[PDB]
């Protein structure tokens, strides 16, 4: 797509902790497989979108539990998921209070964040404290986007939830299909005609080591069991002390970003194109791969759009998944 | 899609069909090549009504020179409205394609429950009381008394329709019941009598069965209309049951006591009107002697009650005997009432043929045959004469008089069976009298005589060959329709094997066997744990559903079924069933699992059509077997052995399978739907019973699925739903 | 439930829950071909429960 995307993205993951998480349709029980692919999900999402954040709610025993708050580093989330392997999964799940707390925070937030909730939802019987239909009308009117990945069944309710919060509903066959769905929700989803297009004020703090062998330095502890920090990253708005640069300013409200962070997600904006895939021999006067200078010992030849060079299957998967650019069009 | 159907272009309505639609053309290619009835079977996948109308319009467009009027006949009132609006969609498509000039008077028609306006008749809830108050507010004589006075009661609707409304035909507008009521509100009319007056000008009329097959209602489509008419029945499994409901008559001791009170009331009315007037009684004696009771019959719109229940070809044209003086006719009804009351006194079950009952009459209370034929004409003329107002009060005696007509008309095909007691009637005298019929053919007989080409469509392809034999019927076409699919869309399994390897059956004849009910509950539990979007569970009889859900409670099963889904058990109240259905459809919308368990005979599975997501797994409990059969069944089976040639064990299996596959055969409402339809007992695997399910369900009944266990069936359900919940887009069907 | 059906009434009953649809059900007060629907007799113990 050549469309607007939601690139600052407070996503918020709601997992079941239902009775139906303990069912053994997957190769381990659904809790374990779901939690493993969420570990992979947090990894690839922080690997691809650096500005954004994640928060994890386990929904358990008709109540909702904010298990890990909305933050932007994978250590705390994956540590909490390694903890949450050990849980119990008892009682029916309430999708009311958790969506209420997520709405309550995601109603007054800066209008440019595409505020997104991902409900990995398994069971069928849901207890509703208010009216479910009025909750969807409210959540339709409340600026947020909710997408539900479903297990074992499809409720016209998850379809209404997905198409109204503006999300997408999906049901799971396999391990591989479920990986494809979470990979589909890694990428920044396109924006509606409703979300604010603001201009967030940003800060770009340089790294600062101990000035000149600590000749008149500023010895601090940290800012969020810490040692004595000699130098590091400042915050020019408030001039505080941060160890890791990609941290929302804890005492100002500025967002702090290093030079790579914006460049780590530039491929979404000038994206790739399609490779013309042709299996047969077909006029190939360029026998060797323009990717890595190797012969084409298979019947799959892939030719770009602009330069129209030659690529094999290995160069296809590598260019379209990782390098994100054609090597020909750079030249 | 622009079909050539051998004479005409046909614009497929929306533009989506399976290759079976091309096969569909071939099936009716035989049907209209030669005119002569014809029985079709398109399953519930294709537009049932849409399919039954595209090709008939293609033939009438290619060569529309021998068809005046379509009379569609669907039973339930929502279907009447649904078929009219699909016809209206097809005309809107037809006029999008062409231009503006599309003359076409579509028209529904039901009754005074559903086309009456008047705010004092409208709050009545029952049909006979609405008919009684409509007989009060308009008549042949109350209308005249209002015509030469001012303050006498009138509707203002029928009077204004009488003023101007019988000269303007309804211009080309397809009308529902609601649209027709609105037009009755608008200019100020009766849309009931507007609809009946505008039968003559229509092109498609959509009313119910009992408005065509009853001889005592259907006196409104004449011979000259019928010689070029195409009648299309729809959902026509129980045509024979409609006929036997349409000519049998039940008499009860309460009916005869209220008949005695009616007789005393009418005696007092004859006395006081003898004190009042004499001249119209002279005119009565004239029009009995001179004519054949047709003097004031020309202006007869709301003076018509239910007519004579003899058929259209067995009525007479003579003079009614010794009956003429109304005092002597009250003596005549007095004699007949006391003899039928004495005959009902017998405290054992007595079967007779109607000539034996006529001979018992003509010997022991001196009533002969021809004055017993003319009793219906006499009571209708008398009850028109004495100006009496609320005819609901006179419902029993008319019944008795109409019963007299049948006893004096038909023989060798019908049967008078007397029961001193029934089933559910402990410590209560309830002697009833079935004049029951068992010729199915004697009610559709004038439907094949008058009409050009009648066709019946069933979404379930019930074993058909038998129907022609029953109905005295010889068709042109016996065309079978096959479900052509790009996706399996359904799987039937025959779970006839318990998890303990107990043979699941209902051989015990409703006297409970414990382990079989245990395996039924285990099936329902594990199928609850697999299936989403609800589960429909049809049992055999309400005594058997009663007993089963009883012993699912003392045995510890039903709380687990509660843990998986929400039950909605059925009852034989008219309002409690509707509330249980409404909560069953609200629970699916809530998303919490629901499960409706009902009986495979009642109204729960007649009107209802499988929802895309309202029933995913139609659980047919048992084989439609009853345990309260007196002797109407034995006598209809003795008849089908004797004068038709259809066996005992053939007709029982046919009837059971048409009910079972009726309640489980409308699942594919839209080709793109997935529907689990389980049959739960071992008898559906036994070759003759499986052999009489339709072809579009036997095609997908695999030998591995034949006699599954509970848990094997649950795993087949899981694999079914998982393979059939994926994106099956339009591009997988072209 | 019996107060909602007998004493108390509903609320959402206009085009939805139409009175005419309710009128169609329950047949007629006078004797009918299959009147035997609600029996004033035959009240047992287990069946009532
Ligand atoms: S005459 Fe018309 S308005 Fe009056 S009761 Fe009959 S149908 Fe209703
Ligand atoms: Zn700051
Ligand atoms: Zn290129
Ligand atoms: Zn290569």
């Amino acid at each position: 797509g050549q469309v607007r995307l939601g690139m600052m993205r407070h996503l918020y993951v709601v997992v079941d902790g239902s009775r139906t998480m303990e069912d053994q349709d997957l190769k381990p029980n659904r809790l374990t497989c779901t939690l493993k692919l969420l570990e992979y999900f947090v990894e690839e999402y922080f690997d691809q979108n650096p500005i954004s954040q994640i928060g994890i709610i386990v929904t358990k025993s008709k109540r909702a539990e904010k298990l890990t708050e909305l933050s932007g580093n994978p250590r705390k989330h994956i540590t909490s998921l390694k903890k949450a392997v050990d849980m119990t999964c008892h009682g029916e799940p309430s999708l009311y209070n958790s969506l209420s707390i997520a709405m309550q925070t995601l109603k007054h937030m800066p209008g440019h964040t595409s505020r997104e909730v991902l409900i990995i939802f398994s069971s069928l019987t849901t207890c509703d404290p208010s009216n479910i239909y009025d909750l969807i009308k409210t959540l339709k009117a409340a600026k947020i986007r909710v997408s539900v990945i479903g297990l074992s069944a499809e409720v016209r309710v998850c379809t209404v939830l997905a198409r109204e919060t503006g999300g997408t509903y999906h049901v799971i066959l396999d391990e591989s299909h479920y990986k494809e769905l979470l990979t589909h929700h890694v990428s920044p989803p396109p924006a509606s005609s409703s979300s604010e297009c603001s201009l967030i004020r940003m800060g770009f703090p340089q790294h600062t080591i101990a000035s000149l062998s600590d000749q008149d330095a500023k010895p601090s502890f940290s800012m969020a069991e810490p040692g004595l920090t000699l130098g590091g990253y400042f915050c020019p708005q408030c001039r505080a002390k941060y160890c890791e640069l990609p941290v929302e300013c804890k005492i100002c409200g500025l967002t702090l970003v290093s030079a790579p962070h914006l460049a780590r997600s530039y491929h979404h904006l000038f994206p790739l194109d399609a490779f013309q895939e042709i299996p047969l021999e077909e006029y190939n006067g360029e026998r060797f791969c323009y990717g890595c200078q190797g012969e084409l010992k298979d019947q799959h030849v892939y030719v770009c759009a602009v330069c129209q060079n030659v690529f094999c299957v290995d160069c296809d998967v590598f260019v379209h998944d990782s390098l994100h650019c054609c090597p020909g069009c750079i030249h | 899609m622009k079909l050539n159907v051998d004479g005409l272009l046909v614009y497929f309505p929306y533009d989506y069909i399976y290759p079976e639609q091309f096969s569909y053309m071939r099936e009716l290619k035989r049907t209209l090549d030669a005119k002569g009835h014809g029985v079709l079977e398109m399953p519930s996948g294709t537009g049932k009504t849409v399919s039954l109308l595209a090709l008939i319009m293609a033939y009438q467009r290619a060569y529309p020179l021998e068809v005046t009027k379509l009379i569609y006949c669907s039973r339930t009132v929502p279907e009447i409205e649904k078929v009219i609006e699909e016809l209206r969609k097809l005309l809107n498509f037809y006029e999008k394609q062409e231009g503006e000039k599309l003359p076409f008077l579509g028209l529904a028609l039901s009754s005074r429950k559903n086309l009456c306006i008047h705010p004092e008749v409208t709050p009545l809830r029952f049909g006979k009381d609405v008919d009684g108050k409509c007989h009060s507010l308009t008549a042949s004589y109350v209308r005249a008394q209002y015509q030469h006075d001012t303050s006498l009661p009138h509707c203002r609707f029928y009077e204004e329709f009488d003023a101007h409304g019988r000269e303007v035909p309804l211009p080309a507008g397809i009308y529902n019941l609601d649209d027709l009521k609105a037009l009755g509100r608008r200019q100020g009319w009766c849309p009931y009598f507007l609809a009946r007056y505008s039968i003559l000008h229509a092109n498609v009329v959509v009313y119910s069965y009992h408005y065509l097959l009853d001889p005592k209602i259907a006196d409104l489509v004449s011979k000259e209309l019928a010689r070029k008419a195409v009648v299309v029945f729809d959902e026509a499994h129980n045509i024979d049951n409609v006929c036997i409901d349409s000519m049998s008559v039940n008499l009860t001791r309460r009916t005869l006591d209220r008949c005695q009170g009616n007789l005393e009331t009418l005696q007092k009315t004859v006395l006081r009107i003898k004190e009042t007037d004499e001249q119209r009684l002279r005119d009565e004696y004239r029009r009995l002697v001179e004519g054949l009771r047709e003097a004031s019959a020309a202006r007869e719109t709301d003076a018509h009650l239910a007519n004579p229940v003899l058929p259209d070809e067995v009525l007479q044209e003579a003079v009614p005997g010794s009956i003429r003086t109304a005092e002597h006719f009250l003596g005549f009804l007095r004699r007949l009432l006391e003899y039928v009351k004495w005959r009902l006194r017998v405290q054992h079950v007595v079967q007779e043929s109607p000539p034996a009952f006529l001979s018992g009459l003509a010997q022991r209370v001196c009533i002969q045959r021809k004055p017993l034929r003319f009793c219906a004409e006499r009571l209708r003329s008398l009850l028109h004469t004495l100006e009496i107002t609320d005819l609901a009060d006179f419902s029993p005696l008319t019944l008795l008089a109409n019963f007299a007509t049948l006893v004096s008309t038909y023989a060798k095909g019908f049967t008078i069976i007397i029961e001193p007691f029934d089933d559910r009637t402990p410590t209560i005298a309830n002697p009833i009298l079935h004049f029951s019929c068992m010729d199915a053919s004697l009610a559709i007989k004038p439907v094949f005589e008058r009409f050009q080409s009648v066709i019946i469509t069933s979404g379930t392809l019930s074993p058909l060959d038998i129907y022609p034999k029953i109905l005295d019927f010889h068709p042109v076409t016996m065309a079978t329709f096959t479900m052509t699919l790009a996706r399996v869309c359904l799987c039937p399994m025959i779970i006839g094997r318990g998890n303990d390897q107990v043979a699941i059956s209902s051989k015990f004849e409703t006297r409970e066997d414990i382990a079989v009910i245990r395996n039924y509950g285990n099936l329902l539990l594990e199928m609850s744990a697999v299936v989403p979007d609800g589960i429909v569970a049809f049992f055999t009889s309400y005594q058997y559903m009663e007993s089963t859900v009883a012993s699912w409670y003392e045995q510890g099963i039903l709380e687990n079924i509660q843990r998986n889904k929400l039950l909605f058990i059925e009852t034989q109240d008219g309002a409690e069933t509707s509330v249980a259905l409404e909560k069953y459809q609200e629970a699916c919308e809530n998303g919490r699992g629901a499960i409706l368990l009902s009986v495979a005979r009642g109204k729960v599975s007649e009107g209802i059509d499988f929802v895309h997501h309202y029933g995913r797994a139609v659980i047919m409990f048992g084989v439609p077997y009853v345990y309260t059969q007196s002797r109407i069944l034995k006598a209809r089976l003795e008849y089908l052995r004797d004068q038709f040639q259809i066996r005992e064990n053939d007709f029982l299996t046919f009837d059971a399978m048409r009910h079972a596959a009726q309640c489980v055969g409308r699942a594919i409402r839209g080709k793109t739907d997935y529907g689990l339809m389980v049959f739960a007992d071992k008898r559906f695997a036994r070759g003759d019973k499986r052999g009489k399910l339709p072809r579009w369900i036997q095609e997908h009944l695999t030998d591995a699925n034949l006699n599954l266990t509970v848990d094997e069936g649950v795993q087949v359900a899981k694999y079914f739903l998982r393979q059939m919940a994926q994106p099956f887009h339009r591009e997988d069907q072209l | 439930e019996k107060g909602l059906k007998t004493m108390v009434s509903l609320g959402v009953k206009n085009p939805l829950l139409d009175l005419t649809a309710l009128e169609d059900k329950p047949l007629d007060e006078g004797y009918g071909i299959s009147s035997v629907p609600s029996a004033s007799n035959s009240k047992s113990i287990k069946e009532n429960s």
